[PDB]
């Protein structure tokens, strides 16, 4: 439809913060190419 | 010819080299513009990532003791470089890998590390040769020497903004004179959850972490800035004191007059003129009374309490205004002012301090950092703190070389030819010595995924001819000049890890047995 005619309306820095946060932490756990893991003392 | 009985230690000497080999390699994935951060779980339950080799070796709960001198070998180079931690212990291994080459061909370890001793002094003499003297008022080339470093942890991906961020920073904190070795701690980190690493931030000013104490005052202009040490409360003395109640008056008296000393040393402070409070801990003690809030907060005054005594010099180093411990002291002739200062609102409600403009510029100076993953925020700091670090080291000398592997190919093929020339075993530990070297390039085209072999003895090739200006480029893939790439390093980064290494290895050869011990 038109979500314009619909009101269907969002906040931009929703969507905006959102591609920005997203982007930080798949560029964080992208990098990642191996876990080493610790048992507790 | 004399006979070897014992081979304990020839057995013992291999365990360490196999376990020395097998943590270099483990590191050796994460290097240069292509290294690969790793992330280790604490048994504790902490989690942590990191590209930088020494924070994944004190991560490292090694069990085997070798490698634990390796692990301790990095921290004096991330204590000296960096960076290169991450090239350094793979340096090492690859010695030791040789130095195995050498153990089956039986020549006895001594003679090695003073072949390794001579064969150190011709790489250190030659890079002394191949480096570039430069001034430290370049500010390009430091920042040239900045994102070379900085194109290897994850803070590539603002590293275009982050870069300038560090330099200046120097700049602003450094003599650019005395060309000395100014201590990093003056430059204050902040470890801010949230925001973005692109909105991390610098400060030419003071922010403290800690939160307001006054509910009214929350932006504050033309600020006259007072830290004060001694408590405002209830005088208590250091000696055992108290108040005795005997008779009628004393109640009102005492209760009135505790306030009257409240009031005056609120009054004083007023008429010294100063509108901002900062307050120490005085944990053995009373701190700031609530009262004297009540009343300051009357008087319309900035108040901070708990201020750590570990900051307190930073800080008067920062704002320029020694502290106060006693009234008559307190004077607006100590009195520091600020053109502005208040605290911030991010995080939504994580609130901060800040103090921006300062009439006596200090030396000192802060750096925000913003960004999702706390994990990532954390790790972007030891980027940006090596990325201080680095250029510490280029303050302490005035010379500079390419990253990016051209100087150790250099040096081996260096090495090679003086191997030639030098007669004896040694030549063949020296021949080795400079095959270790080998190892660098190979890994950057290992994670530059390109084919090592035929790429660096083409380096080789090259650099025949194609002297250290020239290597092997990560962005087109292939071998060109790292100096028109603007990938450069200090001198004494490899220096450092170069002799560090030297030394180890020396120290690794004579061992002979460890002993389980009580």
């Amino acid at each position: 439809r038109d979500n314009k005619q619909a009101g269907v309306f969002e906040p931009t820095i929703v969507k905006v913060k959102s591609l920005k946060f997203a982007t930080e932490a798949a560029i964080t756990i992208l990098r990642i190419d191996d876990l080493i893991k610790l048992h507790p003392e | 010819g004399a006979y070897q009985d014992r081979d304990k230690p020839a057995q013992i000497r291999f365990s360490n080299i196999s376990a020395a080999k097998a943590v270099a390699d483990a590191i050796r994935t994460s290097l240069g513009p292509k290294g690969m951060d790793k992330m280790i779980q604490d048994g504790k339950g902490d989690v942590t990532i990191t590209n930088d080799g020494a924070t994944i070796l004190k991560q490292m709960q090694v069990l085997h003791p070798a490698a634990r001198m390796l692990v301790e070998l990095s921290k004096a180079q991330d204590i000296e470089a960096g960076d290169g931690t991450t090239s350094v212990v793979i340096i090492a291994g690859s010695l030791l890998d040789s130095c195995t080459k050498l153990l089956q061909k039986g020549i006895h370890p001594t003679i090695i590390s003073e072949s390794f001793q001579k064969a150190l002094e011709k790489g250190i003499e030659i890079l002394t040769d191949m480096s570039r003297p430069v001034e430290l008022s370049d500010r390009e080339t430091l920042l040239n020497s900045a994102t070379t470093s900085l194109n290897s942890k994850v803070v590539s991906q603002y590293s275009s903004l982050l870069s300038p961020m560090s330099v200046n920073a120097v700049m602003k904190v450094i003599d650019p004179a005395t060309a000395t070795s100014v201590d990093l701690r003056d430059i204050k980190i902040v470890k801010k959850l949230g925001g973005t690493i692109d909105d991390c931030e610098l400060v030419e000013g003071l922010v403290l972490t800690q939160k307001v104490s006054n509910s009214g005052i929350t932006r504050v202009e033309k600020a006259k800035i007072g830290l004060i040490q001694f408590c405002l409360s209830a005088p208590k003395t250091d000696m055992d004191n108290q108040i005795v109640v005997s008779d009628y008056a004393q109640m009102d008296r005492v209760l009135r007059e505790e306030r009257a000393y409240i009031l005056n040393l609120v009054k004083q402070i007023k008429k010294t003129g100063c509108n901002v409070l900062l307050i120490q801990k005085s944990i053995l003690r009373d701190a700031l009374s609530d009262l004297a809030l009540h009343f300051l907060n009357k008087m319309k005054i900035m108040v901070i309490k708990d201020i750590e005594r570990e900051d307190i010099e930073f800080i008067c180093k920062t704002i320029g205004t020694k502290p106060v411990a006693h009234i008559d002291q307190f004077t607006a002739d100590m009195l520091g002012s600020a053109e502005l200062a208040e605290e911030v609102n991010l995080n939504g409600s994580g609130k901060l301090l800040k103090i921006t403009g300062c009439a006596s510029p200090g030396k000192t100076v802060t750096i925000v950092v913003r960004g999702s993953n706390k994990l990532v925020i954390e790790e972007a700091e030891r980027s940006i703190h090596d990325a201080l670090c680095v250029i510490r080291c280029l303050v302490k000398k005035r010379a500079l070389i390419a990253g990016g592997g051209a100087p150790e190919i250099e040096l081996a093929l260096r090495l090679t030819e003086y191997s030639r020339t030098l007669s004896g075993m040694e030549s063949y530990c020296v021949r080795a010595f400079a095959d270790a070297m080998e190892v660098i390039p190979s890994t950057l085209a290992e994670n530059a995924g390109l084919n090592p072999i035929s790429t660096v003895t083409e380096l080789r090739n090259r650099h025949a001819q194609g002297e250290k200006t020239a290597g092997i480029n990560v962005r087109k893939g292939g071998i060109s000049n790292i100096l028109e790439e603007l990938v450069v390093q200090p001198l004494l980064v490899s220096v450092s890890a170069l002799t560090l290494a030297t030394e180890t290895v020396r120290s690794i050869l004579k061992i002979d047995d460890v002993v389980n011990t009580r």
